[PDB]
């Protein structure tokens, strides 16, 4: 109780010193952690557009969605409280969710000792109640204490926004509300459209958790996932129709989707497309672009064949992956997976090569300042070295989830046959 | 030309030449605008 | 009896999984490069 | 500016990183435990 308050303070403090410095102006133009789909000055832009009796959507500055625009026209003067308000929800939001969950696989994992379905001397594989006490204030702290986290933050990006909604997702499917998950999981795809692969896993969890059993033939089975299904498709359907008659124009949807799936600006950025399409034969990129973006798409089947009595890992993966091949990527988006590492260290006995990721990692952060430095200001450097940082961080980043695969693979195994 | 009606023939010739050199001359036959066969390979191996 | 059943579940969903893998990869691969790579000649 | 002199080795290296996920991926997917 008193712990959680406790980060509360220290994170809002951290964050209120930082907002005051000399060093804000800095933050808020850094490349890695703001994007054409999230900065703050594009949001002042479009608001200015509107005040000189101008479309928003008719230039190529602005690219957000409707209800952002009603937000901050309310609240254009208590910008910096905004932030620190919605990063505290999501924290919360996820210590919640946490709990609950833990309170469910100490449970399942007690009711299959009994069945004896176990092997005779799987013994130091079994969780523990002391151990899983404390999982759900370090996942709150790795999320708050990130400087990930604190540098979108100060940033005043929007990516926030979308963490706090896909958290709240996550606390309202744990918690059993499928019209709750279903309103936050159609919010989330409005804002950016990649979130809709997180649709199987919910859907296989509240089917879990009705007992209804997943098989071809049964009827309880497709009722469930036809009600939900409708249920989703027409809160997007209603938000849609809503944000037509802000603006009463349907302009804003090529600005948006169209821009996100075609990807025309190259600003660099962290991730794989921009100096991949700045150096394209005009002949093959259709085709290319076609590729690499049913390339997010891919995995989720095959990964629900093979995790389908595992839902919450499987959550876990797929952010990490949309993260990773997303078209504009940010350190914001990176936060949210790495905040659910605590959840999955019981695992660490039988990870392999984390060390030399971890540090990888740590390096090629550093390197992309001081990268950028040098070809933007001194001269003294090019485009090369800002790709090869970029092209090492996002191997590391597979690498690493790769591992987190692979040990919980060997530790169901170890777990039904005996260690 | 055969049936011996010098007008319509006239005529119907004038057509002719004018529809195959609209045709002959139109810009976009460059060879120069097209992507050479022989170097697609090198494009496909790295993904396939 | 549960060791059996477990090993024979788990060779079943990846023999699913590759076959996902290797029906997808055609069906879309080949129909995609065909229709976006070609060079369209008309009839004369 | 870009590198205008290599347009040809970012399609290697960005495929090659592609082709390391999807490895994994399968190799991780489709096999057991013996
Ligand atoms: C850890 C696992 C890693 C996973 C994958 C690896 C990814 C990144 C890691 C390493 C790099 C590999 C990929 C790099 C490829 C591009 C980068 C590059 O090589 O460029 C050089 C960048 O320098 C660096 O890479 C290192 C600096 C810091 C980065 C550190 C690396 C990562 C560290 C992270 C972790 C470290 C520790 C952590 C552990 C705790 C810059 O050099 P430069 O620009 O001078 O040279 C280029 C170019 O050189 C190359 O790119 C090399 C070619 C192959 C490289 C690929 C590597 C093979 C395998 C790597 C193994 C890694 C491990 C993987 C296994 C896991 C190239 O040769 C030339 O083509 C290029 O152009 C050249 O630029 C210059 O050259 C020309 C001549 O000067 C010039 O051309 C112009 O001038 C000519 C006139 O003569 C004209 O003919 C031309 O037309 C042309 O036009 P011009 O008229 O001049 O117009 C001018 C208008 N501006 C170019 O201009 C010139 N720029
Ligand atoms: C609207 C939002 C859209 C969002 C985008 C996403 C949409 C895509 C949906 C996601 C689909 C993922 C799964 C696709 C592969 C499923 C095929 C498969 O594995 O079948 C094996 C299948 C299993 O058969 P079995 O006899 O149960 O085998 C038991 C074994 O012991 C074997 O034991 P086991 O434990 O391995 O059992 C295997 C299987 C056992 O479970 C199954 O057999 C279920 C398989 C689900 C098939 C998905 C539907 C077909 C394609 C989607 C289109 C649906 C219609 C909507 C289109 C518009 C129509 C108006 O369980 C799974 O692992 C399947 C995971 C899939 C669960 C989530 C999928 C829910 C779909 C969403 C429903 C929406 C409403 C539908 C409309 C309702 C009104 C008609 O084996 C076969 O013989 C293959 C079938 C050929
Ligand atoms: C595969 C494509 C067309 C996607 C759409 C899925 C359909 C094939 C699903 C939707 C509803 C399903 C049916 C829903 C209910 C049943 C009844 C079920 O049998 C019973 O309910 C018997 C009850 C008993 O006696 O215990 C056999 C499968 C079947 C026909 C299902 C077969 C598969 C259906 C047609
Ligand atoms: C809820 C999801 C599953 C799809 C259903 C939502 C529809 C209510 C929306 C989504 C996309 C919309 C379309 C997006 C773009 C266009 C092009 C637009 O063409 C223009 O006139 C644009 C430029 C111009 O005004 O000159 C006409 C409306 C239309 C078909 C929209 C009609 C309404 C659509 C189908
Ligand atoms: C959750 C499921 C049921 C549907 C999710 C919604 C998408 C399927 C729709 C919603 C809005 C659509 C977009 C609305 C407008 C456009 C612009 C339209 O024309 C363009 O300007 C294309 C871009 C270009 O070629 O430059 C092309 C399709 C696209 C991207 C649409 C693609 C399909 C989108 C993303
Ligand atoms: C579950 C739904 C989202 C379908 C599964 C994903 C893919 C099969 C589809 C869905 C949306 C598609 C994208 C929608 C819009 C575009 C923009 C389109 O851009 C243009 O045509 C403009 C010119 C160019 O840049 O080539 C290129 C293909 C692309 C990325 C499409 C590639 C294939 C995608 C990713
Ligand atoms: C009102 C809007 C702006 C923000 C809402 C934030 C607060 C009120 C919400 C967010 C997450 C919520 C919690 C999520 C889960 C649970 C577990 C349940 O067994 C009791 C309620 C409890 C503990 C909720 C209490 C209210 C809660 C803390
Ligand atoms: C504008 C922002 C804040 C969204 C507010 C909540 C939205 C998502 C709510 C308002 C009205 C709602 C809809 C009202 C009625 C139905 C019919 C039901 O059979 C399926 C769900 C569906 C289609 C709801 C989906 C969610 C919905 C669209
Ligand atoms: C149905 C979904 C889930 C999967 C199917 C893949 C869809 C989304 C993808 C795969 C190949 C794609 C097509 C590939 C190339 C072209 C040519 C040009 O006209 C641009 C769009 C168009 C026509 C694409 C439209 C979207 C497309 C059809
Ligand atoms: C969205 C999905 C469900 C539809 C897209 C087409 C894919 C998924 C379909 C097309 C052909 C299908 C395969 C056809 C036959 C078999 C053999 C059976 O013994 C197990 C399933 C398996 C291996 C199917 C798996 C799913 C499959 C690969
Ligand atoms: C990358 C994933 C996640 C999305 C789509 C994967 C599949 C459909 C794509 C990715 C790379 C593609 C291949 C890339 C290059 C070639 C060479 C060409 O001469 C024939 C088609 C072929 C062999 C393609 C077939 C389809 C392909 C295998």
């Amino acid at each position: 109780a008193a712990p959680l308050v406790l980060v509360l303070v220290v994170a809002v403090t951290v964050r209120a010193a930082l907002f005051r410095s000399s060093l804000a102006e800095f933050i808020s133009e850094r490349v890695e952690v703001v994007s054409p789909l999230s900065s703050w000055k594009r949001v002042v832009e479009g608001l200015s557009l509107l005040d000189l009796g101008v479309s928003p959507y008719s230039g190529a500055v602005f690219h957000e969605t409707p209800l952002i625009i009603y937000l901050f026209h309310f609240l254009i003067d208590y910008a910096e409280l905004v932030f620190m308000i919605t990063d505290a929800l999501t924290a919360i939001a996820l210590y919640f969710a946490i709990q609950d969950f833990n309170k469910v696989v100490f449970k399942k994992q007690k009711l299959l000792l009994e069945l004896d379905q176990y092997a005779p001397d799987v013994a130091e594989l079994i969780r523990t109640p002391m151990e899983m006490r404390y999982i759900p204030l370090k996942v709150a702290l790795f999320y708050l204490l990130n400087p990930y986290t604190i540098l979108s933050c100060v940033a005043k990006s929007t990516c926030a926004i979308n963490n706090t909604l896909i958290a709240f997702f996550i606390l309202t499917t744990i918690k059993g509300s499928a019209f709750l998950s279903a309103i936050f999981l159609a919010l989330a795809t409005y804002q950016s459209l990649y979130p809709l692969t997180l649709f199987v896993p919910g859907l296989l969890y509240l089917l879990q958790r009705q007992y209804i059993p997943v098989k071809m033939k049964s009827k309880a089975f497709w009722i469930f996932s036809w009600e939900y299904a409708m249920m989703y498709v027409g809160s997007l359907v209603v938000i849609i129709c809503l944000s037509f008659f802000l603006l009463s124009s349907w302009d804003f949807i090529p600005a948006v989707y169209g821009f996100i799936l075609s990807v025309p600006d190259l600003t660099p950025n962290i991730g794989l497309f921009w100096y991949f399409f700045a150096e394209m034969f005009e002949h093959f990129s259709l085709f290319f672009v076609c590729v690499f973006q049913i390339n997010v798409f891919f995995y989720t089947i095959p990964l629900a064949i093979k995790l389908k009595e595992h839902p919450i890992f499987f959550m876990f993966i797929q952010i990490a992956v949309i993260a990773i091949f997303k078209s504009y990527p940010t350190v914001g988006d990176v936060a949210l997976y790495m905040a659910f590492f605590p959840v999955w260290n019981h695992l660490y006995r039988f990870l392999r090569n984390i060390f030399v990721l971890t540090c990888i990692i740590i390096v090629c952060s550093l390197l992309f300042p001081v990268l950028w430095h040098l070809w933007i200001y001194a001269g003294s450097a090019n485009s090369n070295f800002f790709y090869a940082i970029t092209l090492t961080f996002n191997v590391g980043q597979i690498l690493l989830i790769s591992d987190y695969f692979y040990a919980f693979l060997r530790r169901e195994y170890y777990l039904t046959h005996g260690l | 030309l055969a049936s011996g009606h010098l007008a319509s023939a006239f005529v119907a010739s004038q057509e002719a030449v004018t529809s195959s050199e609209l045709a002959f001359f139109d810009p976009s036959l460059l060879h120069l605008l097209y992507f050479p066969d022989d170097q697609k390979f090198a494009i496909y191996i790295p993904l396939f | 009896a549960a060791g059996a059943a477990a090993t024979h579940l788990e060779v079943a969903r990846g023999k699913r999984a590759a076959l996902f893998f290797a029906a997808v990869a055609i069906v879309l691969g080949l129909p995609l490069w065909w229709k976006t790579t070609e060079t369209y000649r008309a009839s004369l | 500016t870009p590198d205008f002199s290599m347009p040809y080795n970012v399609i290697c290296l960005t495929c090659t990183v592609v082709a390391v996920c999807y490895g994994s991926f399968y190799n991780l997917l489709t096999r057991t435990f013996h």
